[PDB]
């Protein structure tokens, strides 16, 4: 359906990826979270990454950033680690976030799923992203290869929605 | 796929009767963990969980594993990392996982060649129940060959008390069973109490048997000093605030509601019922002022707050 | 001696709510109560007191638990012994005695393996309160506290 | 001060009254302040003297916000870098302070932090670098050590709540109303015991937060502790300072409930934080210890501002006759049941450890 849906046309990240994720709720031996970037899907952190055995840091709907370790597609299960960033990518994540999450924002617009299917994906594919050379859309015409038909009303939004918000 | 673990724990205890209920769970744990094969680090702790905690709802929530179940999972997910290799995760994994089953096994050894030195020539002691701690440890000094008497309470509704002497008296020891209504009486003649565990809190408290808070002010009062003793995995997280504030499960001590409408000096047989007696408690709690010493296998404890630094040490 | 039941029942027996309570675990109890109330079997000249097995148990706690703690007795149950202890006083068989394990070898509502009537001859049938956990004793002569004027009332009462 | 010679009246100051010793000595004014004083430290050396219910915790949050603007305001005599002269312009800062109140254990533990910061900082960096710096520092203290902590206790505290409990709290502790009014955010079935006392009747103010938030509410003065105890059944208190034999520094009243409580076989809560925690001990009340102006029970009756006046007004000058009130007194560990600290519930006697836990794998 067309409520929450993905953001890269990857259904997973793969091994060694970076990863803007929400903490939700902490076991007595992991951290049970959801990756927001893929529809909140769930995934853990070993009680081993803390973030400078500390009892005190007990966040409930804390967005944080870290590292995939293993996937497990069939089961769904996602082994994760946090000590292990950098310096660019820690913010780099949060620099390609909220740009994707802009994005995710405009779709919404009568789906608050498909159009990064049609759309977006094979432009991101392109510039490498979406934002990444988005601003083209009044500075040259490339954006126009392959453009799938929605129906009549939603036909061409894209001349009708480029610098907004 | 064993799908039943709770039969592995079973099982142990017909292959061996002369192991503590947890030590069972932890080996079933082990042949759980060493038969899994798992392919994320989430898997294992989950099936983990969802493995003690099916263990734990079969067995009443009894709290002496509950303690070990819990000790066991947090013990493994300490030095826990993932390198290259992830069978390098289920080696590290379960290979502590026997090395900790060695110290568990062993637990109930090191406190013997380590209390027995308590009993002195001729004196005399009491016990509150049967526990397989304080039994071994009066062995391995009886094994020694030294003068020594006990009494033993008949620990109502438990009545281990009855089993514990025959322990004792098939091991060449004097008994004296005694009511558990008449301890008081005979402190006048015990030159030292000890007992057992079923569980020491954050505090440096002691749950153990119904009855153990009942002589423990005694010898307080009487001026006799108190020991327990207590393996490492015997050690719980929770914290109460008196001689009462522990979660039961079964409601205890209700009354009975009487509508208008209605119907030799030892006079044995004449008791409660078995109905009447599950409305009375099963457990006890000596708070740490009434204890002189804990018995551990990491030695023996006194200051019941240092108990906590350790319980801090075992968990994370 | 098992009294309770019957103690239980003859109060039921006349609507009143009742809770049997295991000789074991009467402490874990003090917290819900109000007032301890016991009967005499016997009383001394110090202010203490003789009743059946346990009666001190319950008194130390009311003491701790800082609860108060009355006794009634009858005037004709007062007596002339004066224990010093809370153990000295005369008692017919042997009391708690041992056993001599020669080396030989003769072999959770657990509610069948119980101690049988001959260990249980060996445990004594009464203790004794002292007077200063009796916050209150009462007679047909009244409510003495003092437990001095419990001996005044009984010179009064050996001529 | 006319010198040091003003220090030996304080060696003077050693004679039969056992409060010989507490100094009684304060500025109140801003009469003849010296130069080198930031004027946002006079403001709060103002709000110490003259606020009451001036919170242990609120103490030190402020003072620290004070402390980024005399540091963020402050620019070192070049030629001699900043660390080799900052501590001394600061030092000139806390001999006012302690002129206007005493410093709260709250607030000297946090001194010793930054004046500590202050050594170790890196010298091959610059102004801009290093105050930069520090100013995240005391942003994270504020952060781990009282904020973070007190979120941490209130819900370990009332983790231990029980639903129909009767709570009893005693002269506003912000952390014990902080803890209050989460229990009924959550549904908590329960009512409070307000205790307050002479003179400054500082529980009114809790009874107003609590009654602001609708709770069952009673108060009653503290000369009724033993009327009003048996309906309670829990007892909560926030301390000023926790002490390494584990004692409880708290309000001139706080001994006394915990006594009544233990007579009465009610539990004693002390939700104290761990950067109040001290290394030293007392035994009596009166060693080390702060006082207040006599002059504030002078006023019989139920107000404190209006001028009812009272029959001792000439007290100063009446020999063999002298009012005082300590603020503080301990309280022996063997009344505490437990301490909340951000590391748990522990046993107070357990206190000193953890202080050493900071000394020790840190620095």
């Amino acid at each position: 359906s067309t409520s929450h849906c993905r953001f890269y046309e990857n259904k997973y990240p793969e091994i060694d990826d970076i990863v803007m994720v929400n903490v939700q709720q902490i076991a007595e031996m992991g951290a049970y979270v959801k990756l927001l970037e893929y529809d909140n899907i769930e995934g853990m952190i070993l009680l081993s990454e803390l973030s400078r055995s500390i009892q005190k840091l007990i966040r409930v709907g804390k967005n944080d950033v870290a590292v995939v370790l293993r996937v497990d597609k069939e089961k769904g299960y996602i082994d994760l680690s946090k000590r292990r960033v950098s310096s660019e990518d820690i913010i780099k994540c949060e620099e390609k976030y909220q740009k994707s999450k802009t994005v995710h924002s405009i779709l919404r617009y009568c789906a608050e799923e498909e159009l990064y299917k049609t759309i977006a994906w094979p432009l991101s594919r392109k510039f490498g992203h979406a934002y990444e050379a988005f601003k083209l859309s009044i500075i040259d015409e490339t954006v126009w290869e392959g453009i799938e038909p929605p129906s009549k009303d939603v036909l061409d939004e894209l001349k009708n929605y480029i610098s907004k918000r | 796929g064993e799908f039943d673990i709770v039969q592995v724990y079973k099982k142990f205890l017909q292959d061996d009767p002369e192991i503590t209920m947890p030590v069972a769970a932890i080996e079933a744990l082990v042949q759980l963990l060493s038969r899994s094969q798992a392919k994320t680090i989430s898997e294992f702790m989950d099936i983990l969980q969802n493995g003690s905690n099916t263990l734990k709802e079969g067995v009443q929530n009894n709290i002496s594993l509950s303690a070990g179940c819990d000790i066991f999972q947090r013990f493994v997910t300490r030095s826990l990392h993932d390198v290259g290799d992830f069978e390098q995760c289920k080696r590290h994994l379960v290979e502590n996982g026997k090395l900790f089953i060695q110290r568990a096994r062993a637990c109930r050894q090191r406190i013997a060649h380590l209390g027995y030195p308590l009993i002195r020539d001729g004196s005399v002691i009491l016990t509150h129940g049967f526990s397989r701690g304080v039994a071994a440890v009066l062995l391995a000094a009886a094994k020694r060959h030294v003068r020594f008497k006990v009494f033993v309470t008949e620990s109502r509704p438990s009545g281990s008390g009855c089993l514990m002497t025959r322990t004792l008296k098939n091991a060449c020891i004097p008994t004296c069973m005694v009511l558990d209504s008449a301890v008081s009486f005979t402190m006048n003649r015990v030159d030292l109490v000890l007992v057992g565990a079923e569980g020491v809190v954050e505090n440096g408290g002691l749950i153990n048997q119904i009855g153990t808070f009942q002589l423990a002010v005694f010898a307080k009062h009487a001026h006799k000093p108190f020991y327990a003793v207590a393996e490492s995995h015997k050690f719980v997280r929770m914290f109460p605030l008196s001689q009462y504030d522990i979660p039961f499960s079964r409601p205890i001590l209700e009354f009975d509601d009487p509508s208008p409408e209605t119907v030799d000096a030892i006079h044995n047989e004449l008791i409660m019922n078995e109905e009447q007696i599950r409305n009375n408690p099963t457990l006890d709690v000596t708070p740490p002022e009434f204890v002189s010493g804990l018995i551990t296998d990491l030695g023996i404890i006194d200051s019941k707050s240092g108990v906590s630094e350790e319980l801090i040490k075992l968990y994370l | 001696s098992g009294s309770g039941c019957l103690m239980t029942r003859t109060l039921k027996n006349a609507c009143i709510p009742t809770c049997m309570v295991l000789d074991s675990a009467v402490s874990f109890t003090m917290n819900r109560v109000d007032l301890v109330l016991v009967g005499a079997e016997g009383v001394v000249e110090n202010g203490g007191l003789i009743n059946q097995i346990g009666t001190f148990q319950l008194a130390v706690f009311a003491k701790h638990a800082h609860k108060p703690f009355y006794a009634v007795a009858e005037s004709h149950k007062f007596v002339r012994m004066f224990p010093l202890s809370q153990y000295d006083i005369p008692f017919s068989r042997p009391i708690l005695e041992f056993d001599d394990p020669s080396p030989e070898t003769v072999h959770a509502i657990h509610n069948e393996l119980i101690m049988n009537e001959e260990q249980i001859r060996n445990n004594p049938t009464l203790d004794v309160t002292p007077p200063e956990f009796v916050s209150g004793l009462i007679t047909d002569l009244g409510i003495i506290d003092s437990k001095s004027g419990v001996s005044e009332e009984l010179i009064k009462l050996y001529l | 001060t006319d010198a040091n010679l003003q220090e030996k009246k304080i060696f003077e100051e050693k004679q039969v009254s056992i409060f010989s010793h507490l100094d009684w000595r304060r500025r109140r004014t801003t009469e003849n302040i010296p130069k080198d004083i930031h004027p946002a430290v006079i403001r709060l050396g103002l709000k110490l003297a003259n606020y009451k219910i001036f919170g242990s915790n609120q103490r030190c949050i402020d003072l620290l916000k004070t402390f980024k603007i005399v540091i963020q305001d402050y620019q070192t005599p070049y030629g001699t870098t900043l660390s080799r002269h900052l501590t001394t312009h600061i030092n000139s800062q806390i001999a006012y302070l302690v002129s206007t109140r005493p410093l709260s254990i709250s607030m000297g533990n946090a001194i010793r932090f930054l004046k500590l910061e202050i050594s170790v900082l890196d010298i091959d960096l610059t102004d801009d670098e290093g105050k930069e710096l520090l100013l995240e520092k005391i942003d994270s203290y504020i952060r781990d050590r009282i904020i973070i902590a007190g979120q941490v206790i209130v819900q370990a505290a009332t983790e231990k709540i029980q639903d129909g409990d009767v709570i009893l709290t005693y002269l506003h502790s912000s952390t014990v109303n902080d803890v209050l009014i989460h229990a009924k955010n959550v549904g908590k079935k329960f009512r409070v015991v307000v205790v307050d006392s002479r003179p400054e009747f500082e529980g009114r103010v809790c009874l107003k937060l609590l009654t602001e938030h609708g709770i069952e509410c009673t108060y009653v003065m503290i000369s009724a502790l033993s009327y009003i105890m048996q309906e309670v059944t829990k007892i909560f208190l926030g301390g000023h300072a926790m002490l390494s034999n584990g004692a409880l520094y708290s309000r001139a009243g706080t001994s006394l409930i915990s006594l009544l409580g233990h007579e009465s076989n009610v539990p004693v809560i002390a939700c104290c934080e761990s950067y109040k925690f001290t290394e030293r001990i007392q035994l009596d009340s009166l060693v080390y210890n702060e006082l207040a102006p006599g002059d504030q029970l002078v006023n019989m009756g139920v107000d404190d501002f209006e001028e009812k006046p009272g029959v001792l007004a000439n007290w100063k000058s009446v020999k063999n006759l002298k009012l005082l009130s300590l603020k503080y007194d301990v309280t022996p560990p063997r009344l505490i049941t437990v301490c909340v600290c951000e590391m748990g519930l522990l046993p107070s006697t357990s206190v000193p450890a953890i202080i050493n836990e900071f000394k020790q794998v840190y620095a």
